[PDB]
């Protein structure tokens, strides 16, 4: 990477002023005289010492044990910028009433207790309790700083050669927050760095600010594709969360310290604007965060398969090849992707004329393998009066402008090209409305789309980005929004897949810029990795970073953007790939091909074998996401979200588990002939999902590993659903029948749920049409019955296998199920592994059941 | 009599064959489903040469057969193209 492009938190004026201001006396005092309770918030003068400027603070109480502070100026000169559409509703308030006050403090009481605030007067300062519990500080190192907007590097400020004329001068704020008890901080992504965010103090702060950041390198805080600015806080007694609600460039600076922890947002504009989100479990911040922001989007169960891609595919005979090469070489895939090649001159909504002249019979061929393809549609539109999207967004006024009103044009894959004011809901409805199957030609309904370089990416703006002093709709500056620019492309593109079917079908959007909200959008991925054994470790610390803050939807390059991998560490990848969310492998143009089938038997073996077990996983990663959907839980987790107390768990980044049920280790190293797998919990045993040897926990268990091992280990007490019908896609499993793996707890039980629909409508919300069925093994007894009794669905899907890790020989195994006589079961029982296989239970998913093993 | 495993695992009743559930681990017992894993679907083709296609590929929506025998249960009706 080439870092004088970008710029330190030295060479931006902003983040310079306010990080000189080191933790002392802070100017700011609350004026209690001044201050109004109501029910919905309770609002106070603030005022600077020194300069007079007087701040209005905004504290609320909210349903679900958070707290929400805003400050504003009391008198501005313009209006500042609040973050919209983040924001799924208006957050439900709570009550706050005085319960004690001073002449310099005022407490105050949300509801009827235990939460309090205490409101010092001077210097101001905010403090979170719990009783008589300290949670959390506000300003208590006194780092405040809010920039008051004066008379329109402070103000005309150059970088290389790219001049911000800056209108408005310094409006930036900021504020600092303690964390006593918390050693561990987690999440502002994007950042190719650990898992366990590091301390600042004798470096750079870590940047939030939506940038195309070329052959980036790991273990550093550049700012790379996309912001969220949420960071998690987590200690053996409690789980805490900052929702920092600002869509300006912003610094985080992270110090420590009777352990404390110091985190300190710096913004460019913009108000404040923060949640505070009280646990006190991990889980209640993930339903906390979820009420604000939303919960991630459903994915159709085809974008949860595996998806071959690159950069580029010559033409439709070359896709059909692919196509057929999967079919030939008895590996399944759903989705074949077309990079920028595949337009006309990268003139997007358009196709090359000569490479792919049919697109609608390409899409039908693709429909009758029951695949699906996905095309790249960027956000920048080349300059050019031939092209008709460029025509109608000019003459509607819908791209971004000159502070001089002309339209800007910058530089990018096509050349000259401008920038649709994805802000504008009028533009969002107008890109919406190009996706219609009319105005889109060559699009059908197997096709979806991919968003890239949403930044936006300008090749000759100041860090491959706009300009800050570019225009939005209602006036405000590209400096006040950047950061939600490629959430509002991702928003309209799935929008314009939703309402191209008449609202039935569930959207797939892959987007490359995201922010706080964009997991109800779809799915994300890291950029431009590289073919190398160190991207394919920080795929999980990256992800995992995504996972705790919404973004479940998360994935990797499989085999590295940049450079060929060698076979061994493109098997490894999509050994890793086939464990997490989003599973694609993607190339850059000038790379060898790798599709699986052209490297030696040994290594397509493997690979094969890893998308087995991936499709093999698709009721389960199905209900995940139907969990992540409802309840806002995260998808791929690490290991303290389920072990809490186990401070040995609060930074590993080499291993993760998919819901409570699996604990993944990917082999990451080459030449590899053993992993330390970490198998924690105390009264805990593990399954061995290979050998089905059982292991009691904690230790740190060494196992010997091939080419061909994938270190995956199931919980004692769970039962993971699995269809071993493997085919050439998901769309040719969705009807097939499930097989059961009951791991028995040491206790001798295990639960577990299954979530089933047509795999691609909204019919399960519109129409409850679903299955969410309960699992649950006691005693010598499972049982299936309704997790939702709302839901019905038609469905040929039946119990096909179940098979019992952790049980004894049984003399005989009867099934009973409503409608039905009493069975009587075969089985098969293996003495040196405890495994019970019961065959063929032939009940359908919907009925209630249940198999006593006598 | 009872069906045998063509690799002699075990030996089941000719109710368990093509019965939707994999017993034989040749997959000798379902060579009309898509229950076994290492099955093989005989497409008799009449008009064109006949072909093997993978157990995992009857019904599975995809016409493999130009005489469209894989396809009897899964909703893709499927045309002669044998010619
Ligand atoms: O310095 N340079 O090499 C350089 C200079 C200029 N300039 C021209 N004028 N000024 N500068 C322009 C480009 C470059 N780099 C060459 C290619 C590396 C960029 C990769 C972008 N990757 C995304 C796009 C895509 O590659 C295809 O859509 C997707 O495949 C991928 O997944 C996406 O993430
Ligand atoms: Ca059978
Ligand atoms: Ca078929």
């Amino acid at each position: 990477v080439d870092r004088s492009n970008f710029k330190t938190c030295d060479e931006s004026s902003f983040c310079k002023r306010q990080r000189s201001i080191r933790p002392g006396l802070s100017p700011y005092r609350a004026l209690l005289d001044t201050l109004q309770l109501g029910p919905d918030a309770l609002t106070v003068h603030l005022i600077h010492e020194v300069t007079k400027v007087l701040l209005v603070l905004e504290l609320q109480g909210l349903q679900k044990d958070m707290t929400r502070i805003r400050i504003d100026e009391l008198e501005p000169r313009r209006p500042r910028y609040r973050v919209p559409d983040v924001l799924v509703a208006d957050p439900p308030t709570a009550r706050l009433s005085v319960s004690g006050r001073d002449d310099n403090s005022v407490e105050l009481t949300v509801a009827e207790g235990p939460y309090k605030i205490i409101l010092t007067a001077q210097p101001f300062r905010l403090d979170l309790l719990e009783d008589r519990s300290l949670l959390l500080s506000v300003n208590a190192r006194g780092l405040m700083a809010f920039e008051h907007q004066r008379a329109p590097g402070a103000w005309e400020e150059t970088f290389k050669t790219h001049s911000d004329s800056k209108p408005y001068g310094p409006t930036s704020v900021g504020l600092d927050f303690s964390l006593p008890g918390m050693e561990h901080v987690y999440g502002i992504p994007e950042h190719a760095d650990s898992l366990r965010l590091k301390v600042t103090e004798g470096g750079e702060p870590y940047r939030l600010y939506n940038l195309d950041v070329f052959q980036y390198e790991l273990n550093n805080p550049m700012a790379l594709y996309g912001s969220v600015p949420v960071l998690l806080a987590h200690s053996f007694h409690r789980d805490l969360g900052i929702f920092w609600l600002n869509a300006a460039e912003t610094w985080v600076d992270i110090s420590s310290n009777t352990p404390q922890t110091d985190i300190r947002w710096m913004s460019e504009s913009g108000i404040i604007d923060v949640f505070l989100m009280l646990g006190p479990s991990v889980f209640d911040v993930f339903r906390q965060y979820a009420s604000l922001t939303g919960t991630q989007a459903l994915p159709p169960l085809f974008s949860l398969g595996y998806h071959q891609s690159r950069w580029n595919y010559r033409d439709e005979a070359d896709v059909l090849e692919v196509d057929q090469g999967f079919d030939d070489h008895n590996m399944p895939c759903d989705v074949i992707w077309l990079d920028i090649e595949h337009a006309d001159g990268k003139r997007y909504f358009t196709w090359d004329p000569t490479r792919f002249p049919q697109p609608l019979n390409m899409l039908e061929h693709l429909a009758s393998k029951r695949r699906k393809l996905v095309a790249i549609v960027d956000p920048h539109i080349k300059v050019d009066s031939g092209y008709r999207v460029h025509e109608e967004l000019r003459n509607h006024g819908l791209y971004v402008k000159t502070r001089d009103g002309s339209d800007y044009e910058g530089w990018c894959w096509p050349g000259s090209a401008s920038y649709p004011d994805f802000t504008n809901p009028r533009m969002r409805a107008w890109w919406s409305n190009m996706f219609s199957f009319d105005n889109y030609e060559g699009s059908a309904p197997n096709l979806y789309v991919w968003n890239d370089m949403n930044e936006p990416s300008v090749f000759n703006g100041p860090e491959v980005t706009m300009l800050k002093d570019a225009v939005h709709y209602g006036g405000w500056e590209h400096r006040d929004i950047h950061n939600i620019y490629g959430l509002y492309v991702h928003m309209a593109t799935a929008d314009g897949l939703i309402q191209r079917s008449g609202g039935i079908e569930r959207p797939f959007v892959l987007s490359r810029a995201f922010f706080s909200g964009s997991q109800r959008f779809g799915a994300v991925w890291t950029g431009d990795n590289t073919a190398e054994w160190d991207h394919l470790k920080i795929s999980i610390p990256m992800c995992l970073s995504l996972a705790l803050v919404g973004l479940s939807f998360c994935g990797a390059d499989v085999g590295g953007f940049f450079k060929n991998p060698e076979p061994e560490l493109l098997v490894r990848w999509y050994q890793m790939g086939a464990y997490q969310p989003f599973f694609r492998a993607h190339a850059h143009l000038d790379t060898g091909r790798r599709e699986p089938w052209l490297l030696a038997s040994q290594y397509q073996d493997a690979i094969r074998d890893a998308l087995f077990q991936r499709y093999s996983l698709l009721p389960f990663w199905y209900t995940l996401f139907y969990q992540a959907h409802k309840e806002g839980f995260p998808v791929m987790r690490p290991l303290w979200v389920q072990y809490p107390e186990d401070m040995s768990t609060f930074s590993i980044e080499d291993q993760f588990m998919l819901g409570d049920a699996l604990l993944i280790h990917p082999v990451s190293d080459a030449g590899a002939h053993g992993v330390q797998v970490y198998l924690p919990g105390q009264e805990e045993v593990w399954y061995d999902i290979q050998s089905y040897q059982k292991h009691h926990g904690p230790q740190t268990l060494y196992l010997p590993v091939t080419l061909s091992s994938i270190p995956v280990f199931q919980r004692g007490g769970t039962i993971v659903p699995r269809w071993m019908r493997v085919r050439r896609s998901s769309d040719c499993m969705k009807d097939d029948p499930i097989t059961l793996f009951v791991a028995l707890s040491p206790q001798g039980t295990a639960q577990g749920e299954l979530f089933l629909d047509d795999g691609h409508t909204f019919n399960y919300q519109t129409r409850h049409e679903f299955l969410l069925r309960r699992f649950s093994f006691s005693g010598s007894t499972l049982v299936s019955s309704s997790a939702d009794p709302k839901g019905h669905l038609e469905t040929p899907i039946w119990i096909e296998r179940v098979v019992i890790m952790g049980a004894g020989k049984p003399a005989a195994v009867v099934l009973q199920t409503k409608g039905s006589p009493e069975s009587r079961l075969s089985f098969q029982h293996d003495p040196e592994t405890s495994v019970l296989i019961l065959r063929k239970p032939g009940v359908s998913v919907a009925s209630d059941w249940s198999i006593h093993l006598r | 009599k009872p069906f045998t495993c063509l690799d002699g695992t075990a030996t089941i009743p000719f109710d368990q064959v093509n019965d939707d559930y994999c017993d034989c681990k040749d997959g000798s017992d379902e060579p009309g489903t898509a229950a076994c894993p290492n099955g093989s679907f005989h497409c008799t083709n009449t008009g064109y040469k006949p072909l093997y296609i993978l157990s995992s590929r009857v019904n599975d929506g995809v016409c493999d057969c130009c005489d469209g025998t894989d396809e009897y249960n899964s909703g893709t009706v499927c045309e002669n193209t044998c010619r």
